[PDB]
């Protein structure tokens, strides 16, 4: 409360460098520094204050005149990131401490409840600091110094944050509830406004794409007021929150309109028809795009009093809601989240799988090659590629080439080609279970999912460890250990699989890699290779059979068990990771009662009514579905 | 002059040019072969640089090029585009089929230049081709200013640079990196067929570039060992061609350094090509773990498979062009040794074609991957040396309005020499060309660069153009200064220009469209703010001078062709300028200082012209309406509520109170400014008395030319300042007015209707219905059914009558 | 306690782990693609200077 002499000094030492990082922040900001004259410092300006607002200190009770220095609108702007910085270094120094945020001060537990976003933190100390640094600043002009404020930039993010890669979802009525003649209407209420599309689909609408670029749907984009048909034009008025669209079709004169609000949409000319021509084809089926944080609702017209301008427009021109006269409620078909794993399409824009026969002298194989490289489009995300059959293991682990001990051995083996020109690094092998549903543009092996069940006796002995995960593979960079790569000999990584006692080891070009897992008892590995294409060929499978170990036929397949010859039967095909899949919402959910009973009860839930779907589970994948 | 010449073009001309003319469709799809068809568009350009053309030829040439081009792709047209950029700015006659193609280029690729996006299929340009578009602009329009007036020249020309302009987005941020290390052959004035390469020996090799050359001789020595045993020679020590024996299956180790050399010296060659523009290279360590590894077999690795970075190929692709560029100067040294004929493959790299390219596309690709493979990461020699972005400088439309506001300040210099050479004898100066230039190229490209990117200048950040590209705040109030400059410009200067002045006319007009002074009103500098208040004062004081003066002159000529000049240019171009301020709203804030009061007086006269009669003011009668209409929708107060006025609390009497206004000689009142305008209420009893007495238009047209057409425009800009439309804030605000005002009012305007059926009629029903229709947009259904269908009823009721009318 | 990580102006509450519930089928809300939730943990992000 002293002098600057009699305060303690190293507090005048973080003061004073407090001081500088302030204008060290100020500097960070952009914001140019000038004062108008020396003499404006020179002479400085004094005012003062009672005694009860007297110090010790000498200088002036408050020789700043508030009157005169009316802080600037920009520097007003700039007075709330300050305030930021100030508390990013405030909190990053706590955090040196050591301390964390709870929501109750603490000091043996050392919680801080104000250890929080300066956006969330409490008002009145945001505010106490925040005038402290307003005074402090606009003294800092009011000082001769005119700091002349930094750009005030306009550019924002605009919210492009997505969880994971997909970026909206599409949902549509099943296929089957298609219309080939007649004369329908459907309404989409926008609960929020953002990019929304909503329209009629045809049946072979893709999950991913985007509604209405391609030629499979007809969709009106409201949010930029556009129509959407291999193509955008310009079409109908933006909505808003709460605005309702009905979605409108007549198949006779193959007619589409939609309406907002009531009022019907207009095109750019003043013709009313959205789309003036199409083709019936194979029916329409109502379906809406939903953006990032976007809530909508489809009115099918089960109960037709539920549609509100249905009234008003499309029942006096004699359109019949979708659900005109269905006893039970449309099944919706929605995107699927999770990738899953499906064979290879022979028109895949991007993937081409060749199956090569076993000769005498060569293995049977099955190569992935790239049919778009070089060119425009060509993909250079990692793609991920198995086999469609898994290898099974013992369900109670155990605890030139010998006839004898191939026919009593369970050891399995195949090999992959990275084909020379394919860069090893950007290529992972091994295998995967039926769990890996997980998709990265960029995949490092330190991301696998793993877990560890430590079983314990009774004092707390780790007396069993199990390492559990759906990855089990090692990239082919750091097996060319050797360094270089062989034309005569492309990188040759080959999984050995011990289905007797669950190890996996990897042997690359002769030589036993370190890296080996130790897998679980009855578990279901499938042969898999994650690749970035760099090249036209990339790498193949080789289904061959090394000195000791059983081939991969022998494995998946049941008939083949004791036939030591490679076989590469046709039921065996190259998958790949993919999300062009729809998934089916069911039509009756749980009984779920959530509520809190009181402050000492907690929260109740309660579920007391049974439901239940048949599964079909497809024996050879692990999977199952309704 | 050589007659197979002229021969073979009259074949070409006849037949191979008219049939890829007519062929325009096929040459869509052309990505696979896009490395002919521009060796193609380069010959075909070639030839149109051909002296010997006779004019029916030189035409083929002229519509064969622009239908391909029509068509074809500009991705592939930028190689020929570099050519056309640099062979332009000669200006002869002879690239005027250039600059056609050029202008008609820009309109067909509009979309994919202005719009960030493009056509999704064609792209964005790599910027690299809109910075040539850039020079490319420069160029033309600065060689045309300097250029002599040829009227085809700028008639060609003008729709060329306007769609450059149109094209190139104005927010261009100029590249940091401004283009040079250009091939000497692309700098190459003649022909541009001169493959000068570049000094190369001075640089020398690095130790890992040594050790880098090495086994890399190895692998060539080994596959070309190969090749040789595929030829047939054998391991046989005499070498001899017919048996094919040789004894060089050894290493490269075991090789003699002799033989090693003119073997190893030209990839010492390409080494110091690869270094001589001054790209650098650094290997990875795995580089050197191989070198100490010193199962191994010395056998050659294929890299078919590998394939390199896309910008590393376009680097490679200037590689290619120094190798051939080598390979042309050896060949050109042949040409003047053998001292007679001409070298089928003379020309450039980029005219050549691909299959013998493949040559020296396959030793780029290897070299570079070998290098890779050992581990040199290959990039340019120096990144970037500073990013100026912040310098919205550089950006091209405000560069360009830098430049555009320096012509308009010389063409004012040449505007005031003009007007000391008027008071002198001579009309004629050699500074007339410049002019003829400026009003016919500068005016013209201003009014196309507004009418394509007005929304940008309206771009300031509001979201016009939600994508970006914002006019700066300074960009605009340099605008708005070059709107008050050639206001100054077009300051009774009819006779100065050949009669020209409409144009400067319609081009204030747009430009007045185009303005977004609000922001610039809010954030700008203050000598502009002056600037444009000194203009609209000046337009003013100039209004009243003429419209006393022509009653004071009533009965009877500079002062008449100035009252012509302001009443045809002057008072049009500030009724555009109020519409555009009503229509956006925006210039209730330019009307705040001094701006008011000389509104009130602009006001006051030209209610005095509306109320005034003579032939003129009947031949004005729809621009004076069309003129109070406008100063109606832009004025800021209601000028009928003048019991109350000093209840508007934005009235600079309100604002900055009236102490000095009153101090000085100025009635300080509206009731006071305005006592020959009616009052709100007299107003209507007046024009509803005459309504239901039904008169003809002739009696009274005043009323339903001016007061009618601006009472419309005062009730569609107060009914939210009315209670009508919001019944809060009442006595909280100054103006109160209700639904049934105007109603009452458009009823009567249907009784003046009914009553001009009959007789009389004009085109002023039909303006005064285009007046009209944003109240009827006011009006409410439920009154247009019952008010409005009888009216319907006897709009249609005339049937003998064939007027046209809603 | 699990508690204490609420955020001071939210509520603790038991919800569908899963978005979609039993309801009737035009107030079924279709909710689209979620933002990141990267803002619940604070990092402390000074600037350098
Ligand atoms: N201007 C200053 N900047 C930083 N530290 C300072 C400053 N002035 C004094 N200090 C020192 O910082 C400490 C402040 O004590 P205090 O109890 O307030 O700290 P805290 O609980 O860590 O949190 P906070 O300082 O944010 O209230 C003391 O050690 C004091 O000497």
């Amino acid at each position: 409360l002293v002098e600057f002499s009699k305060l303690p000094e190293q507090e005048r030492n973080y003061n004073l460098q407090m001081s500088l990082e302030t204008l060290k922040t100020l500097l960070a900001l952009g914001c140019h520094v000038g004062i108008s004259d020396e003499h404006a410092e020179d002479k400085v300006k004094k005012m003062k204050l009672p005694k009860n607002y007297q110090l010790t200190s000498g200088y002036k009770p408050a020789p700043m005149d508030l009157s005169f220095i009316k802080l600037t609108p920009s520097q007003e702007a700039m007075v709330d990131k300050l305030a930021e910085n100030a508390h990013n270094v405030w909190a990053r120094d706590r955090i040196r401490q050591g301390w964390t945020y709870g929501i109750q001060q603490d000091v043996k537990n050392r919680r801080n409840p104000r250890l929080v976003p300066y956006t969330l933190l409490d008002d009145r100390t945001k505010k106490s600091n925040k005038d402290s640094l307003r005074e402090a600043v606009r003294t800092l002009l009011g000082y001769g110094y005119n700091l002349e404020a930094p750009d005030q930039d306009h550019a924002a993010r605009a919210e492009v944050c997505s969880g994971t890669g997909e970026r909206f979802r599409i949902f549509r009525a099943e296929k089957t509830y298609a219309v080939k003649a007649g004369r329908w209407y459907f309404e989409f209420e926008t609960v929020t406004a953002g990019d929304m599309r909503v329209g009629w689909s045809r049946p072979g609408c893709q999950p991913d794409q985007e509604l209405g670029s391609d030629e499979r749907a007809f969709a009106f984009d409201g949010f930029k007021a556009q129509r959407w048909h291999q193509g955008n034009e310009h079409y109908g008025r933006s909505w808003q929150a709460g605005d309702v669209v009905g979605c409108m079709v007549d198949m006779n004169e193959h007619t589409m309109m939609f309406t907002l609000n009531g009022e019907i949409l207009l095109d750019d000319s003043g013709s009313e028809l959205a789309f003036k021509d199409f083709d019936v084809g194979d029916g329409f089926i109502p379906v809406c795009s939903l953006g990032v944080a976007q809530v909508g609702r489809m009115n099918f017209g089960k109960d037709v009093s539920t549609l509100k301008y249905f009234t008003i427009c499309g029942l006096q021109e004699g359109y019949e809601p979708f659900a005109v006269n269905t006893n039970r409620d449309i099944t919706m078909w929605l995107s699927k989240r999770l990738p899953q794993f499906l064979q290879v399409p022979s028109n895949h824009e991007h993937i081409e799988v060749t199956r090569i026969d076993g000769t005498i002298d060569s293995s049977p194989c099955l190569k992935v090659t790239q049919k778009s490289f070089g060119s425009q489009n060509s993909n250079t995300d990692i793609m991920f590629y198995r086999l469609s059959m898994p290898i099974e293991c013992a369900e109670v682990f155990s605890k030139r080439d010998d006839y004898d001990f191939l026919m009593q051995t369970s050891t399995y083996y195949y090999s992959v080609r990275i084909f020379p020109g394919q860069e090893p690094a950007n290529v992972w092998v091994g295998w995967i279970t039926s769990d890996f549903h997980q998709y990265d543009t960029g995949f490092d092996l330190d991301r696998v999912r793993t877990v560890t069940v430590t079983l314990g006796d009774e004092k707390g002995k780790v007396h069993e460890s199990i390492k559990r995960s759906n990855c089990y593979m090692v990239c082919a960079g750091e097996s060319m250990s050797p360094g270089q790569g062989r034309n005569n000999n492309g990188l040759e990584i080959g999984c050995v699989v011990d289905a007797a006692s669950g190890l996996l080891t990897f042997i690359a070009n002769g030589k036993e890699l370190s890296t080996y897992y130790q897998v679980e008892p009855s578990t279901k590995l499938f042969p898999a290779v994650f690749a970035q294409a760099t090249s036209p060929n990339v790498f193949q499978f080789e289904l061959g059979r090394i000195k000791n170990v059983m081939p991969l036929s022998a494995g998946l397949f049941k008939s083949e068990h004791k036939n030591p010859v490679p076989q590469c039967p046709p039921r065996l095909h190259v998958q790949f990771l993919s999300h062009v899949l729809w998934s089916r919402m069911p039509n009756q959910f749980l009984k779920v009662d959530v509520s809190r009973i009181s402050e000492r009860q907690g929260w109740l839930v309660q579920c007391l009514d049974p439901l239940q779907f048949m599964s079909l589970h497809i024996p050879e994948e692990n999977r199952s579905v309704d | 002059a050589t007659d197979m010449a002229l021969a073979l073009n009259r074949y070409l001309c006849t037949a191979v040019l008219p049939l890829l003319t007519r062929c325009a469709p096929l040459f869509a799809g052309t990505e696979h072969h896009a490395s002919l068809i521009d060796s193609l568009l380069h010959t075909v350009y070639r030839l149109s640089k051909g002296c010997s053309l006779t004019k029916a030829q030189r035409d083929s040439i002229e519509v064969c090029l622009l239908s391909i081009c029509g068509q074809l792709r500009p991705s592939m047209m930028q190689h020929l585009l570099r050519r056309l950029v640099f062979d332009v700015p000669l200006l002869n006659e002879h690239a005027k089929m250039p600059l056609k193609l050029l202008t008609n280029h820009y309109e067909r690729c509009w979309k994919y230049y202005c719009l960030p996006g493009g056509w999704g299929n064609f792209g964005a340009a790599s910027e690299e081709e809109l910075h040539l578009s850039r020079k490319l602009f420069w160029g033309i329009f600065d060689a045309l200013s300097q250029k002599k007036y040829e009227q085809e020249l700028f008639k060609l020309a003008l729709p060329c640079l306007s769609a450059v302009a149109g094209a190139l987005p104005p927010d261009y941020m100029e590249s940091n990196y401004v283009s040079m290390m250009e091939k000497q052959s692309s700098m190459d004035s003649e022909g541009n067929f001169n493959p000068q390469p570049v000094d190369t020996s001075n640089i020398t090799i690095p130790e890992k570039l040594e050790y880098f050359i090495n086994k890399y001789a190895e692998h060539s020595h080994d596959k070309w060992s190969m090749d040789k045993l595929a030829n047939g020679w054998i391991y046989g020590e005499i070498y001899s061609d017919s048996s094919k024996v040789q004894p060089l299956m050894k290493p490269y180790k075991l090789l003699s350094e002799k033989e090693k050399e003119i073997y190893r010296w030209p990839i010492k060659e390409s080494l110091k090509t690869m270094l001589a523009w001054g790209w650098r290279i650094e290997r990875t360590r795995e580089g050197d773990s191989m070198a100490l590894y010193n199962g191994y077999s010395p056998r050659a690795i294929d890299m078919s498979n590998v394939t390199l970075s896309r910008d590393l190929h376009a680097m490679a692709e200037m590689m290619a062009e120094n190798y051939h560029n080598i390979w042309a100067k050896k060949k050109k040294m042949e040409l003047e040794s053998k001292g007679g004929g001409n070298h089928p493959l003379l020309v450039p790299y980029d005219t050549l074609t691909a299959k013998e390219k493949a040559k020296d596309r396959e030793k780029a690709q290897d070299i570079l991957k070998f290098l890779q493979i050992n581990g040199y990461a290959v990039s340019r020699g120096f990144k970037d040396l500073e990013l100026d972005t912040p310098s919205i400088e550089k950006r091209f439309a405000y560069s360009f309005l830098q430049q555009l506001i320096r012509y308009v300040d010389e063409a004012h210099q040449y505007i005031l020499e003009f007007d000391g050479g008027s008071r002198g004898k001579g009309e004629h100066f050699p500074y007339e060309q410049e002019i003829k230039f400026f009003a016919k190229v500068v005016l013209p490209l201003i009014d196309q660069y507004f009418k394509n990117h007005r929304l940008y200048f309206l771009s300031a950040a509001s979201r016009p153009l939600c994508s970006g590209g914002h006019a700066s705040n300074k960009e605009k109030e340099m605008v708005t200064s070059l709107f008050c400059k050639l206001g100054v410009l077009v300051r009774h200067r009819i006779s100065l220009f050949g009669n020209d002045a409409t144009s400067i006319v319609n081009c204030l007009h747009i430009l007045g469209q185009t303005l977004d002074a609000r922001t610039v009103m809010k954030t700008g500098l203050e000598s502009v703010k002056s600037a444009l208040r000194a203009f609209l004062d000046n337009a003013a004081e100039d209004l009243e001078k003429t419209m006393e003066n022509l009653k004071q002159g009533q009965f009877t000529k500079g002062v008449t062709q100035i009252i012509n000049y302001t009443t045809v240019a002057l008072l049009p171009m500030l009724s555009s300028l109020f519409e555009h301020i009503g229509q956006h709203q925006f210039g209730e804030d330019l009307i705040l200082e001094d701006v008011q009061v000389s509104c009130y007086r602009i006001l006051t006269s030209l209610y005095a012209l509306g109320t005034s009669k003579s032939i003129y003011v009947e031949r004005q009668r729809s621009a004076l309406g069309e003129c109070l209409a406008a100063f109606a929708g832009a004025f800021p107060v209601a000028f009928l509520e003048t019991h109350l006025d000093k209840h508007n609390i934005y009235s600079i009497y309100n604002t900055k109170s009236s102490r000095e206004r009153a101090a000085l000689s100025l009635p300080t009142n509206v009731e006071d400014v305005c006592p020959n305008i009616p009052s709100l209420e007299k107003l209507m009893e007046e024009i509803v008395e005459l309504a239901e007495s039904g008169i003809r238009y002739t009696q009274m047209p005043h009323v339903m030319e001016v007061i009618l057409p601006m009472l419309c425009s005062y009730m569609s800009r107060w009914w939210e300042h009315g209670p009508e439309n919001n019944p809060e804030r009442a006595e909280m605000c100054c103006t109160a007015l209700n639904s049934e005002h105007m109603n009452t009012l458009l009823g009567n305007i249907l009784k003046i209707i009914y009553n001009n059926l009959g007789i009389d009629e004009g085109a002023w029903m039909k303006r005064l219905a285009v007046f009209s229709q944003p109240i009827i947009n006011k009006v409410k259904p439920q009154l247009l059914k019952t008010h409005f269908l009888p009216l319907m009823e006897k709009l249609k009721k005339k049937a003998a009558t064939v007027v046209s009318e809603e | 306690p699990c508690y204490e990580a609420v955020l001071p102006k939210e509520k603790l509450k038991v919800e569908h782990s899963r978005e979609y519930k039993q309801e009737r089928t035009y107030t079924r809300d279709l909710l689209g693609p979620t933002v990141s939730l990267t803002q619940a943990a604070f990092t402390p992000i000074p600037v350098d200077t």
